[PDB]
């Protein structure tokens, strides 16, 4: 005349998940395993950040007038903007991506004098395309002209030996004029040739005058070359003309990480995954925001949602 | 499930059960009553949370940039970079889908197994004193008050006390 | 499987069953007879077809050429390309092998569970009226004609009609 | 007195599959998940196909006599054959793989005149290695000779400015003569030098005469260079000798796909996965035919067969 | 352990069993005795060995060098090589972890199923002649000597011999 | 009054493993699936091994005095040491990594004479930086000087045609002097220029004298260039000065493998997986030793240990 028995709980509305041999099974809970939300700011607290403005990353080695405050910087995070430029006189670098990748993780630079001295020539060439309070040039290079118009140019040689414990970075430049008369007016008449020598490096360069399209009101060009020096070696420059002499050498310090972005900076935050739109802060193992994120980030998938079951099957009454 | 208890010989669940996943329901001369079971709920919740924690684990590795989005790179190397990235993405998507499907398949079977184990444990206690009707629960052949139900619930039921009366009722 | 029904206490299958996966076989005074079940076959077929449909899903991604087979490319980049391709191939082969093994393992256990559930339902239907023999066969202690067997096959069997006669036959 | 019993079905002969902890389990059904058959034709219906014969892909820019009908083509699928050649005069391109990859997805080209005009010098240089009805040259370039044997060659400059909205493609060439007397005979005595300038480009070139092995009865060589022009910029050429001048500029249109094959074309078909032997049409997730297939193709594996179970374990009657 | 036999209603294992994984333990008037079972031990060992052999399998592929550790290579290509290698390592580590976890999950369930199957077979062998106490032990209602126990062990038990005496003892 | 019972075995101390929804489950037995031990030797039996000492891999083509016994070698395994060098006179190769990768699998080289002959000029240039029993040069190259100090140098041309069935390898060199006066003293006055021509190759080279840092007591440099010849073609060299003439051509034979290591060699062993510290001999599917192993090796993972269960759950008596 008595009866006792058992059952399980149920809910009115469940959630649909996917199993091995079915699609759309209803359960009580499920959770999400894919991240789709971000913070539209560069969150950085506890680290030193440097926000380059109009200054390009490669300009800090040469020093155009727009990079006067980043000549010797220290940072743990480096941010580059879209409007940055690293030239005041028309020209470009050679093999620039490798240099950018090297400098992105450097964590800063330190400058040291070289000690070169010159006699019998003029070393104060100035142009109107780089203006500080008049006509000026790059802050860390010298433009060696002739004594007077249509004069000669003696053949010269210079040398520098590394002393410190770490490898050094050396940068020089070559000038291509906009005519065959300018090469004569400035550097004199005749052939011109420069040569750069080291233990693991021996190259020669020769200018090529010609007419080109006008950029910033100029027709000439400047080409920048670079090399790395082991901490016992010596570098020799032999030249007769068309030389942009260096003045200082750079040494790296520490390590850091660099990104490219277009949003502002927040100093009250914490994050480790950055992309060009903000920060990704989550504990889920997958993300569906950007495929080129850098740092400590989750994995990128093409799916938009993937639900993971948490309760039993849902069997509602009647 | 593949144990045939949930959505098997038990028709539907109860929406009035709010303090557990499994429970009892008794009726006798005094009235009706409901309760809940503590061991099975904890057993399921334990590695439901275990699976969640195992999935949440975070592995450290740092990646950097290899291309530029302001000034483009040489075509022949950018093509290779894009090819490699597209190759990796498919592998990761396939892995995610397979893992989610497998875990979803396992959980339901675990819950069904727990329900079946509880039912069998309760059945084994009332030897030769109760009968099965097939809808999923028992009928008693003697007089059982609230104390007897409470004893059944917490595994303190002695079948030697009512054996003779139950046998006489069942035989004739 | 791990339920011990197929290749367990059931010795062998029947080659005369052509309209289903499971069925009954009865013998009484009038003669012999055979039939088939519908629900279990449908469940097994349904989940098999679900697996097949889930397997042939197509992902849309397009790939292009990166090397030339008429004029060769520079050695240093071709070596890298070949290395990457050889790296990817092993991953895909391993994934295919693992997936096939897992599915093959799951299917047999599913079928065994279905057979066990079908057996248990019929065992529960005939309470205290039949006796088990240990080979998948039941012995009935009363007179059961064709209508009785048909009412056993579909779930409309009432055990109160023959309770007294079966009890008297079993006791003595 | 009565008895009821239960059982399952079986078959006389089954199929062997592999499980997690056993090899060679016999079941009632199994199916195959790896594809091994193909159609030995390029099945293409619903798309425009262009089948280049003796013409090479890079020839359509310069126009040798064997590419006279593919100067301005439009297609959705491009097929290249093994016998295609893109030179009538000995020479080769520079950075050819990148140009080929660019052109394979272009979907076609369109030509536009430049408008250069010359005075004094001759512009009808012809060779016997490219014959249409006699002696002729490339259909889209001009060979600038001198007025007469052993004469002067005035230094000149030319310019062209892009106008359309899309980037343009510019191609020019440099001629390396066989001997040194030939250089004097065709362009006069003295040094020769050419220079090419733009906003993002400043290069110089100089011919290098020298004796080589005879190809097609000739000893000289021609080197082709190319550049891409932004949609608002200008390009300048300054030269004194050894110049092959362009005549038309090319613009891309649309998008397409390109393959390399050696079989015929079938117009009554439908496919999306091509390789060098035909087409692959299947719904199976894996393939074991080729590893360099292009399009929308299944995954490539090394295994030859993989069987998937479709039934229960087979237990035949004793 | 979703079959509820090991660490279920069986309290603990035996440390005196050294010649097998499962066994019997009998007690009668003459004294106590212990034995072991051969079929289930072999059934478990076979699939364990199969898993090991399937894991040992070795796939033939050869790789070579692409960079130098005495003189460095150009930066732009070394960065790509390092990036690709770091990408592959994570995939392989994840695969290893998942495989090990899955196999470890399967093995315990297999063993539990084997134990449950043996218990169910022994229970089905004795019909209406023994009673179940709920801890893995059976109570016999007649007189059983060593020969009867040995017959029970190796499937040579005929319940018709002692049916009347056992029934009379159970009723009274 | 009889009773029968069932049970299972147990052990006093078990091993902890990880499952799908638990960490640290105790079982009766377990094994390890990650390899962490090696043999600190290069185990190699059944194959021919060549152990280069001070000789570099690229030296065997040119033959400095330290590579006198490896001019024509045959091997199945090649080992390179850290102290190897391939130059006796200061200089370096151009595009060296590709050549090293080509040579690492060649399996040996074979030398064949070329047959060049010269008249008038001298061919016995010697230096003090490469000493055998005095002053000597590379064993497979010739240094063509002038008849006497500050004399002329006639323009010359030479040619060589392949005859064998397989492609050949050609190597030549260019000399950059340490000043503009040594060039006059050795090769005479005036401009200098060399040109190399083939069917699929045409290039020109010109020396660049200058002052550099002293290496091995010398200031000049030598640059080595190489090319591959299809097995029916011809190569032509035209020169007036600054030429280091080849003397023999190289042909590959067979196939092999190459490694870099720093341990000794054991002739009683069997192995197929090598790295820079020894050999890896195991049947386990994973390894955690080195990520740059070569040969037939297990997969590399970051985890230190991964245990696989081999028994049931452990429930000790209590
Ligand atoms: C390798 O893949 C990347 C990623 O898709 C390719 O870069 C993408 O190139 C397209 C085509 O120019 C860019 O679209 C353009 O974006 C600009 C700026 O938003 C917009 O003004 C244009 O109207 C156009 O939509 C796309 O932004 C760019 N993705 C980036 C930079 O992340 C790249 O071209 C591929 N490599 C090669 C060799 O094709
Ligand atoms: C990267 O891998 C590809 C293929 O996986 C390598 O290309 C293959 O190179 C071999 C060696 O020459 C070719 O074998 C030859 O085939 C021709 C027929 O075309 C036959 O006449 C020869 O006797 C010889 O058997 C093979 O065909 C070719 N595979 C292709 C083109 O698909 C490639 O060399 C590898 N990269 C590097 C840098 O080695
Ligand atoms: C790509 O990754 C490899 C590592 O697999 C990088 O090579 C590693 O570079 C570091 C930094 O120089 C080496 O560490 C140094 O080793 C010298 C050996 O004498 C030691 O004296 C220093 O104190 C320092 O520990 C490391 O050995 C080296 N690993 C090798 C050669 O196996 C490589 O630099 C990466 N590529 C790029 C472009 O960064
Ligand atoms: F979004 C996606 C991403 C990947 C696939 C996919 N790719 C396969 N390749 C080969 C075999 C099976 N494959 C599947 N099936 C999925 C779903 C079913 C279980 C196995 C994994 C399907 C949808
Ligand atoms: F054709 C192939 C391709 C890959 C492997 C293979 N590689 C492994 N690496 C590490 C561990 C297990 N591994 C396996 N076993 C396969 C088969 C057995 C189940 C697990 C996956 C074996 C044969
Ligand atoms: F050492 C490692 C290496 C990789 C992971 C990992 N990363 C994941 N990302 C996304 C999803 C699952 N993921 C897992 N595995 C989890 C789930 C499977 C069982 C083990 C834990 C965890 C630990
Ligand atoms: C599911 O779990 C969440 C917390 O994880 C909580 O809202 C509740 O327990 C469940 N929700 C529903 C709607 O059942
Ligand atoms: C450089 O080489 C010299 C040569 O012996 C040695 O004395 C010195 O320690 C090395 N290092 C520096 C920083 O000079
Ligand atoms: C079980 O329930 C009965 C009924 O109230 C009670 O007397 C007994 O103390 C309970 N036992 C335990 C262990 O809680
Ligand atoms: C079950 O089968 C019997 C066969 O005699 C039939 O009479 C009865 O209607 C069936 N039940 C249902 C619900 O159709
Ligand atoms: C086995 O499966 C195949 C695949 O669909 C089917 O064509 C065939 O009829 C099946 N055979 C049997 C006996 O079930
Ligand atoms: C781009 O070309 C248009 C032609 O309509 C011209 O008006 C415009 O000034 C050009 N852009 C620049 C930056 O000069
Ligand atoms: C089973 O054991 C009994 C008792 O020893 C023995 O007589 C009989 O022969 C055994 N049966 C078999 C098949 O070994
Ligand atoms: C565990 O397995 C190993 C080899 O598989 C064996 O040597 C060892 O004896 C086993 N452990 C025990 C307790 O028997
Ligand atoms: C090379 O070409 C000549 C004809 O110029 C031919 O006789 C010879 O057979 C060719 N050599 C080979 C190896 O085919």
């Amino acid at each position: 005349a008595d009866k006792i028995c058992l059952g399980h709980h149920a809910v009115s509305n469940g959630t649909k998940v996917n199993t091995l041999c079915e699609r759309g099974v209803e359960v009580v809970n499920a959770t999400e395993t894919v991240e789709r939300t971000n913070i539209p700011r560069i969150c950085s607290k506890g680290k030193r950040t440097v926000d380059l403005g109009q200054c390009g990353l490669l300009g800090t080695i040469t020093g155009p007038p727009q990079c006067d405050q980043f000549l010797e910087f220290s940072a743990d995070l480096i941010i580059e903007r879209r409007e940055g430029s690293d030239v005041c006189y028309p020209g470009k670098f050679v093999n620039e991506e490798a240099l950018r990748q090297i400098l992105r993780e450097s964590g800063g630079i330190d400058k040291e004098a070289m000690g070169f001295t010159y006699s019998g020539i003029r070393t104060n060439g100035a142009t109107s395309s780089c203006r500080r309070s008049g006509s000026s040039f790059y802050a860390e290079m010298k433009w060696l002209l002739s004594n007077t118009d249509n004069a000669a140019f003696p053949q010269m040689t210079k040398s520098y030996k590394n002393t410190r414990k770490n490898p050094a970075l050396i940068v020089w430049g070559i000038h291509h004029s906009g005519s065959t008369a300018e090469q004569t007016k400035l550097y004199g008449s005749g052939n011109k040739l420069v040569t750069v020598g080291s233990s693991n490096y021996q190259q020669s360069f020769v200018p090529s005058p010609g007419a080109r399209t006008q950029v910033n009101g100029q027709s000439g060009r400047i080409d920048f070359h670079w090399l790395m020096l082991n901490p016992n070696d010596t570098v020799t420059f032999s030249f007769n003309g068309a030389f942009i002499a260096p003045d200082r050498a750079s040494f790296l310090r520490g390590k850091s990480m660099g990104i490219q972005s277009g949003v502002q900076v927040d100093a009250d935050c914490e994050g480790d995954c950055y992309y060009s739109g903000g920060t990704i802060i989550s504990n889920l193992p997958f993300q569906n925001i950007d495929s080129r994120a850098v740092g400590k980030c989750p994995r990128y998938v093409k799916q938009r949602s993937l639900l993971l079951a948490t309760g039993m099957k849902n069997v509602p009454e009647i | 499930g593949l144990f045939g208890a949930i959505a098997g010989f038990i028709e539907n669940g109860w929406e009035g059960l709010i303090d557990g996943w499994y429970g009892f329901r008794h009726q006798n001369a005094q009235g009706e009553g409901t309760a809940a079971d503590y061991k099975s709920t904890q057993s399921a919740i334990d590695c439901i949370t275990g699976k969640l924690n195992r999935l949440i684990e975070k592995t450290n590795q740092q990646f950097e940039l290899i291309d530029n989005e302001f000034t483009e790179v040489e075509k022949q190397i950018g093509n290779v970079i894009n090819w490699t990235r597209d190759s990796i993405t498919e592998v990761w998507s396939y892995n995610a889908e397979l893992l989610v499907a497998m875990e979803n398949q396992h959980t339901i079977d675990l819950a069904d197994s727990e329900m079946d184990k509880l039912y069998e444990r309760v059945k084994r206690q009332l030897r030769e004193n109760a009968e099965e009707d097939g809808t999923g629960c028992f009928e008693i052949f003697h007089k059982c008050d609230d104390d007897c139900m409470a004893s059944i619930r917490n595994n303190t039921y002695d079948h030697s006390k009512y054996r003779e009366e139950a046998m006489q009722n069942r035989i004739q």
